[PDB]
């Protein structure tokens, strides 16, 4: 049936919502960390 | 490394050959982009290197590169892949890029696509016994985990449907061994060298309905794609099987779809090159440059790991005596050869089994493997056969009037073996099935014929009929 | 039966590159800005030292014409003539006696050249 | 432009100095008069061109321009109901141009420019137009030629003009950038035409032969060979294919062959129904004819050229069938040419890539979803012409990789004038399970049952054959002799076609399973009789036989009336024996 | 006989091309190490 | 009227010579090289470069130096004069009497190679020639503007077919139904390699019925330089097609041991360094011989017709040989001679069934011939195919074990072997060979003839073999 799917799809938004969020936690810090790794 | 060093001063282009005078520092084998005047970048290796200039061997077409405003910018000194366990359910082309529109993949090493040669001393044995479901590879040309056997295939032989039921069947039997009891899948990667949408399109359904695309890399080289980046695409696949099967405890199967066409690749380029042939145009290092991909298999001491590639490789005039199918046999261990005959008489799959082989065969069958009776039961399989298929030729010149009573019995043995053994469709048949069906048909034959069966193995399994199983 | 998991992967693998490409147009975005701080003559000076070095018997040396007053000392020195070159950007060009081999350093050819290396690097920092 | 000086000259080979910023695969006008040809090779100052005409006349020195673009097709009404040659030239321009005989440097368009086309539009100014969308539509010869984007153009519309007449160089459409839309487009050759998606081929590509219909399937999309030495029916199967085939345009390929078959084209088709829309068989071919004495190296600008079109036509959602009159041909131009490149060759002289080109040209075959989301196909069958009739050769075994059917023609059966000569033992089709569906669709139920029947037959037939002529025809069991006979019935009676009769040379899969189930029939009487003790000769007397003879020359209107009238006398006939 | 005579002849075409073909070969490159010494010594 | 020579000479090896000052020294040109002896040999230009321009020598090069030869243009484009007067004459291949007569003035000067024909052009052959060969007049009839070439084996009479088709040949308008007037018909008769003994006898054969009148010979000896007979062809077609369309005339050309030419083939390729075929044979030899076959042909709105019948010597009686193979894959059919029908002493020895015309179906029938010709020999066909297949029943059963069909079937193929094929000299007319033709059918029933409509059965059966 459809409602698999449709639990499927429920699940796999939040899990995209949750690691978005997660990401939003230390993404400056990121982009800190690898710009300075760049430059000597 | 960090910096873009670029090359102007391209004095020559023809065919799939590039040469720029300038470039004494780049590395012999190095990776390169080229870049025309409207801004196309394509790749190429370097595989000649002197003061005066460098060879480079372009891995697309070379329409709009001119003279001018083509330059030649590095990439890297040894040809690396990005590597990753997440490589695991995506798509990528022959050079390694995704095809499937999913970001590039984040590497945890990258590793050299050549790779080096394993050290005989860590070599393991290869002794896992592999369940394929086919009775003849099964029985008579065992195949184990850890080896390299190809399947010679024609022009319009079903190779490829051989090769997707073995990825679809194949297990180990742990009840069979004595060792622990676990069912962990295979891992499949497909390297597609050359392959035409007909059979793409087969493959790509076949394990879509198999749900094993997840756990399947695919490097797809298509008959449109360009010829010459079919020399990196079975390295990357092997790359790729290595890097599973000796740091993450995978048990990798790999098939390379054509290998005709990686050999005429090779043909082109070194053609290009006026390099010294072998037979037939073919380059004199093309036993090496086989071995360097074929002998990446088996496995290794101390770890959990294998790897087992299944080539796939069209004869072109089903001649045995070609130098690909003579080089990958001499490289090889084993062959499945199918038979343009059986395939007429509509035998599936349709596999001689004569002249195929297995040459690890004997070190994962017998007592504590599969079962007592196996060598012994393949070995008199052989012999019934072509001591049919020589009175068959005997018939052809004498006719069946003549033919003596044990003539007779080996010639329905040879007809009833063609079609209850070798012929079994898309059926998953267990060993246990395999023998059975072996022994109903040597009990055809009177009991002192089988001389190649020690007394207690007919004792315990001879005079079972056939109609036992159909009918 | 195996669509939910491939589906589920794929939002995953898709989410990461999205995070990665973020973190990559931020540092693109925050590499363009950096003519504008005050510490960009010695970036300019050592990208220059570094490209000289790495293109022995260089002729000349191509750079902004906005950049070329912070490298006017620099290329008398080392003995380059310098050209004005309005095309390149946050960057310094080097082109060899022969005329037919040149190095770049515009930090775009940085960031995209070292940034298939990072990529760990930044997978690990964002989910370590 | 670059503009050069010819430096040597040799064969079809011209090398030109200055022309240093001339790219590969870039068209070139070599000499005074301008002939057209290929760059191929890039030295130094120089440019290794390889000439599209005769050569013979040339002086060094010689001007050689560079024209900066790849070798092209005019793609647009106008193509139907012509003849071309290999780079797209008219051959009745040239004709009413240049008389009888066939003069070097001509300059014609493709599309005739002072013809006006009657145009509707179908896109309104402001909506976003991307590569491979209709703009409008045109009337060409009962076809609604739809006037395309070209392919790698993405803009919205600004203007677009009224219905009306105009001809192909008048902008219909403007985009907001400033393109100008035209009625025709140019195309790179070399380069496949793009497709949103590639389809698994499951419709048949009905011939209107027998033994290809039925033993060794087509499907609409699909790759065919048929290899045969000379005399053996390659010219007339593929005449007879783009006469009564079930494609909606043929692109007929003429390749280093005989000028005698496009006038025969020329003359018979225009007076010849198309199959489907009623109109002159003509309306729907296109001729691309480089015949053998004409310039070598135009033979690989006719494949080209004639593939090109075939995806034109895909893309406007058509069914397309591509002929190759001769693929052994572009195989030696390559060959020439590459000896005067000084290339070291692989077998038999051929350049190392022969393969590698032979699969790109293949590989275009296919049912596709049109970029403006059409259905369409590309039908490729493609002749060989192996020398000697020898099957181990280059050619062939690199065709043998890539197709999906092989029509094996044979000289035993072309010299017994046994026709179309297609050996059914070893030719064979990758597409007959697929294609399972449709037949039971739309033929029969059992209709993959009784050609699989038919099948079995013929091959217990060719066992039976040699023993029969190693102990003799009368030697052998009775129903051994009913296998032989039901054999020789099932090739002289349903295997053997007349391509020159009124009536026989099309035949309808409903027709062809007829006679099939009507020879299946007479044979399981036949073997119940042998059963119930009658003699041979007393079967082979039956005037049914005779029936079961003329059934192929029934016309396809009247067919079922005469099957049903032989099958009731099939029965009515063997069950008086007693 | 006349099928074996036939086979024969095949055999021994296709060993001829096969010596035909390197003799072609081995020219090209003795005139490449020719032209070789005789323009760049 | 000026000329410019060149003694820039630098290099002679085997036919080449190079010229380094040779710029304006055209590709595909004709020169004339002088040597200090004053002997003047010509040649062509094979290659031309700035750094020198090679020269292909017509004959030896013995006598040559790089101190005083000298080079000159002779015309751009190799040419040949003809005219009208040609008729009734012989040259040597290149043009030159060989008659002792005063050499002809030419109408225009004509490139020899010629230009292709353009297919919009061309119209669909569609009448026939008597040939006078029963064989090849009913079984395999010839169409003007055809290319039916005679593939003959080492030792059987291709010359005297040659000569006898060359004599007899003719238009016969009278059946054209709208009796339309006489029209010109002439032979062009291409020899190649031909030794002295064979050249005698074609001079004899021609000479003694007064075709010579209305013929153009052009013969090559076997001791003559080898690109005199690469030429040889294609001055033979440039006069045919002078003749055909520009004095509608009905030009048969005849082509003799094309084997000879292809060996000439090969020898000059040789020479020229070019990388060999399947026997050592030019890779371009299809295109070569197609540029000579592809010249037959008849044009829309002309009243003339050029018809070629190459004659070919298959090595070791190989038809897989690329000689008959590549000619086979150019022309509209084949005539084919058997050595079986010869050590039986049958004249003309030709096997009807591997045989074949393809252009005959559209040059028989009603207006061209008559209605019976397409089913009569049809029939033929068959019945001769299967007493032939009767016949290698034979061969297991014995003669007392065949039935009265198949009686009938071996006699008929006897028969016919022994009038329909062997005709001797005769100039059988179609109407004459098709009588004959019905009175060895009527030998099998009337039920039997499954492929004469019952009309010409009814017409034309009944006729017994009484005319010996
Ligand atoms: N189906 C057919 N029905 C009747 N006659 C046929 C048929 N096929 C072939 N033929 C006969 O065979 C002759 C030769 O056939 P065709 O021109 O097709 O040869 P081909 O195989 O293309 O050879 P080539 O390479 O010489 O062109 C035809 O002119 C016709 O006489
Ligand atoms: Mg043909």
């Amino acid at each position: 049936t459809e409602a698999l799917l449709a639990r499927y799809r429920e699940r796999a938004e939040a899990e995209a919502k949750a690691v978005r969020e997660k990401a939003m936690a230390r993404l400056d810090e990121a982009v800190a960390l690898v710009l300075k790794e760049v430059l000597p | 490394d960090l910096l873009k060093k670029e090359y102007t001063g391209i004095t020559y282009i023809s065919g799939p050959l590039l040469f720029v005078e300038n470039a004494k520092d780049l590395a012999y084998g190095a990776i390169v982009d080229i870049k025309d005047g409207t801004g196309r970048v394509r790749g190429g290796q370097v595989i000649e290197v002197s003061e005066e200039y460098a060879v480079i061997q372009v891995f697309e077409e070379t329409t709009g590169l001119d003279l001018a405003t083509t330059s030649v910018s590095l990439v890297e000194d040894v040809a690396r892949l990005g590597v990753s366990k997440e490589m695991l359910g995506r798509r990528f082309n022959g050079i390694g890029k995704p095809i499937d529109g999913l970001p590039p993949i984040t590497p945890e090493k990258r590793l050299p696509i050549t790779g080096l040669p394993l050290n005989p001393v860590a070599r393991r044995k290869p002794e896992q016994f592999i369940q394929t479901g086919i009775s003849t590879i099964d029985v008579m040309n065992t195949l184990v985990r850890g080896q390299k056997l190809p399947i010679f295939s024609g022009s319009g032989l079903p190779a490829n449907e051989i090769a997707a039921q073995i990825a679809r069947q194949a297990t180990v039997r742990p009840d069979l061994s004595g060792e622990g009891e676990k069912e962990e899948p295979f891992a499949v990667v497909f390297a597609a060298m050359g392959i035409t949408q007909r059979e793409l399109s087969y493959f790509i359904q076949e394990f879509e309905r198999t749900g094993a695309l997840s756990r399947s890399v695919l490097f797809l080289n298509k008959a449109d794609d360009p010829t010459i980046e079919r020399i990196l695409t079975p390295r990357m696949a092997l790359t790729v099987a290595e890097y599973l099967a000796f740091e993450h405890d995978y048990h990798v199967l790999v098939i390379l779809t054509d290998m005709t066409n990686y050999c005429e690749a090779l043909r082109e380029i070194g053609a290009a090159r006026e390099e010294i042939p072998g037979r037939r145009g073919y380059p004199g290092y093309m036993y090496t440059d086989l071995a360097t991909i074929y002998e990446r298999a088996g496995v290794v001491e101390g770890k959990k790991g294998s790897v087992t590639q299944i080539p796939i490789l069209s004869m072109p005039d089903d001649d045995r005596t070609h130098p690909i199918p003579d080089l990958t046999g001499y490289i090889t261990e084993g062959q499945i050869q199918l038979s343009r005959e059986l395939h007429r008489k509509g035998i599936y799959p349709p596999i001689d089994p004569l002249p195929s082989l297995s040459r690890l065969m004997n070190n994962g069958v017998g007592k504590g493997k599969t079962r007592e009776d196996h060598k012994q039961v393949s070995d008199q399989l052989y012999s019934a056969y072509a001591n049919g298929v020589d009175i068959r030729k005997l018939v052809a010149i004498i006719g069946e009037d003549a033919l003596t009573e044990n003539d007779r019995r080996y010639l329905q043995f040879a007809d009833a073996f063609e079609r209850f053994f070798i012929n079994q469709g898309q059926q998953n048949r267990s060993i246990e099935e395999s023998l059975q069906i072996a022994w109903a048909l040597l009990s055809m034959l009177p009991q002192g014929e089988l001389k190649r069966i020690s007394k207690d193995h007919i004792g315990k399994y001879y005079g079972q009929k056939l109609e036992e199983i159909w009918g | 039966e195996s669509a939910g998991e491939l589906l589920v992967a794929t939002a995953r693998t898709q989410a990461r590159g999205e995070v990665l490409e973020e973190v990559r147009r931020r540092v693109r975005e925050a590499l363009e800005a950096l003519p504008q701080k005050p510490e960009w003559p010695e970036v300019v000076r050592k990208l220059a030292l570094e490209a000289l070095e790495a293109l022995p018997g260089a002729k000349a040396l191509v750079a902004n014409p906005e950049d070329l007053p912070h490298l006017e000392a620099l290329a008398r020195e080392r003995g380059v003539e310098l050209q004005a070159e309005p095309a390149l950007r946050l960057g310094v060009r080097a082109v060899g006696a022969e005329g037919k081999t040149q190095v770049e350093n515009s930090l775009l050819a940085r960031l995209d050249r070292a940034w298939d290396a990072l990529s760990s690097k930044v997978a690990q920092a964002l989910w370590g | 432009m670059i503009q050069g000086v010819i430096q040597k000259i040799a064969g079809p080979a011209v090398i030109a100095k200055g022309m240093l910023g001339a790219r590969m695969y870039d068209i070139c006008k070599v000499g005074e008069e301008g002939l057209v040809g290929e760059i191929i090779r890039l030295d130094g100052d120089t440019a290794f061109v390889q000439v599209y005409e005769d050569t013979s006349g040339l002086k060094v020195g010689e001007p050689v321009v560079s024209t900066g673009l790849p070798l092209a097709v005019e793609l647009g009404p106008g193509m139907l109901n012509g003849i071309y040659d290999g780079i797209q030239r008219p051959l009745e321009r040239i004709r009413e141009k240049t008389g009888i005989y066939i003069t070097r440097g001509v300059v014609v368009h493709a599309l005739d420019r002072e013809k006006k086309w009657a145009w509707t539009p179908m896109v309104k100014p402001g909506d976003e137009v991307r590569g491979g969308m209709v703009l409008g539509t045109v009337p060409e010869f009962g076809f609604t030629h739809k006037i395309l984007v070209p392919p790698d153009v993405r803009g919205r519309v600004k203007e677009v003009k009224p219905a009306g007449e105009y001809t192909v160089e008048e902008p219909v459409v403007v985009l907001e950038d400033g393109t100008e839309l035209k009625m025709y487009h140019t195309w790179p050759v070399r380069r496949a035409r793009p497709v949103q998606r590639k389809l698994d081929p499951n419709t048949p590509f009905l011939t209107g032969m027998r033994i290809l219909d039925v033993l060794f399937p087509v499907a609409m999309g699909g790759t065919a060979a048929i290899p045969g030495p000379f005399g053996a029916g390659k010219s007339v199967t593929q005449q007879s294919l783009a006469k009564w085939s079930n494609a909606d345009v043929v692109v007929y390929v003429g390749c280093g062959e005989r000028g005698n078959e496009m006038t025969d084209v020329l003359v018979e088709f225009p007076e010849l129904t198309d199959p489907k829309t009623g109109g002159p068989l003509m309306h729907r071919t296109v001729l691309i004819a480089n015949t053998s004495n004409m310039p070598v190296a135009a033979r690989e600008a006719s494949i080209y050229v004639g593939v090109t079109i075939a995806e034109y036509f895909r893309d406007q959602g058509f069914s397309v069938a591509l002929m190759a009159d001769s693929t052994s041909r572009w195989a030696e131009a390559l060959r020439e040419i590459s000896s005067r490149l000084e290339e070291m060759p692989a077998e038999e002289g051929y350049p190392p890539y022969l393969a590698a080109r032979l699969a790109a040209f293949y590989e275009r075959a296919g049912k596709v979803i049109t970029l403006g989301g059409e259905e369409g196909a590309v039908t490729i069958v493609g002749a060989v012409s192996p020398p000697g009739g020898d099957m181990s050769e280059p050619v062939t075994q690199s065709t043998l990789r890539i197709v999906g059917a092989f029509w094996r023609l044979d000289a035993s059966l072309a010299f017994r004038r046994h026709f179309p000569a297609i050996n059914w033992n070893g030719s064979y089709s990758l597409f007959t399970s697929a294609l399972d569906p449709w037949y039971r669709e739309n033929v029969a139920e059992d209709y993959p049952e009784l050609r699989d029947a038919i099948s079995e037959l013929l091959q217990r037939e060719a066992g039976l054959q040699e023993i029969v002529q190693l102990v003799g025809p009368d030697a052998l069991q009775d129903a051994e002799r009913l296998v032989i006979e039901v054999g020789r019935i099932i090739r002289e009676d349903f295997l053997q076609q007349n391509a020159y009769h009124e009536v026989d040379a099309y035949c309808s899969m409903k027709k062809a399973y007829g006679i099939m189930k009507m020879i299946l029939a007479f044979y399981k009487e036949a073997e119940a009789a042998i059963k119930r003790g009658v003699s041979i000769d007393e079967i082979l007397q039956l005037p049914v036989l005779e029936r079961i003879g003329r059934a192929r020359y029934v016309s396809e209107e009247e067919f079922p009336a005469y099957f049903e009238e032989a099958m009731k006398e099939i029965q009515g006939a063997f069950k008086a024996l007693a | 006989i006349p099928g074996i005579r036939a086979q024969i002849r095949f055999i021994q075409q296709v060993l001829e091309q096969r010596e035909r073909e390197d003799t072609f070969r081995l020219k090209r490159i003795k005139g490449k190490i020719e032209a070789r010494e005789a323009e760049e010594e």
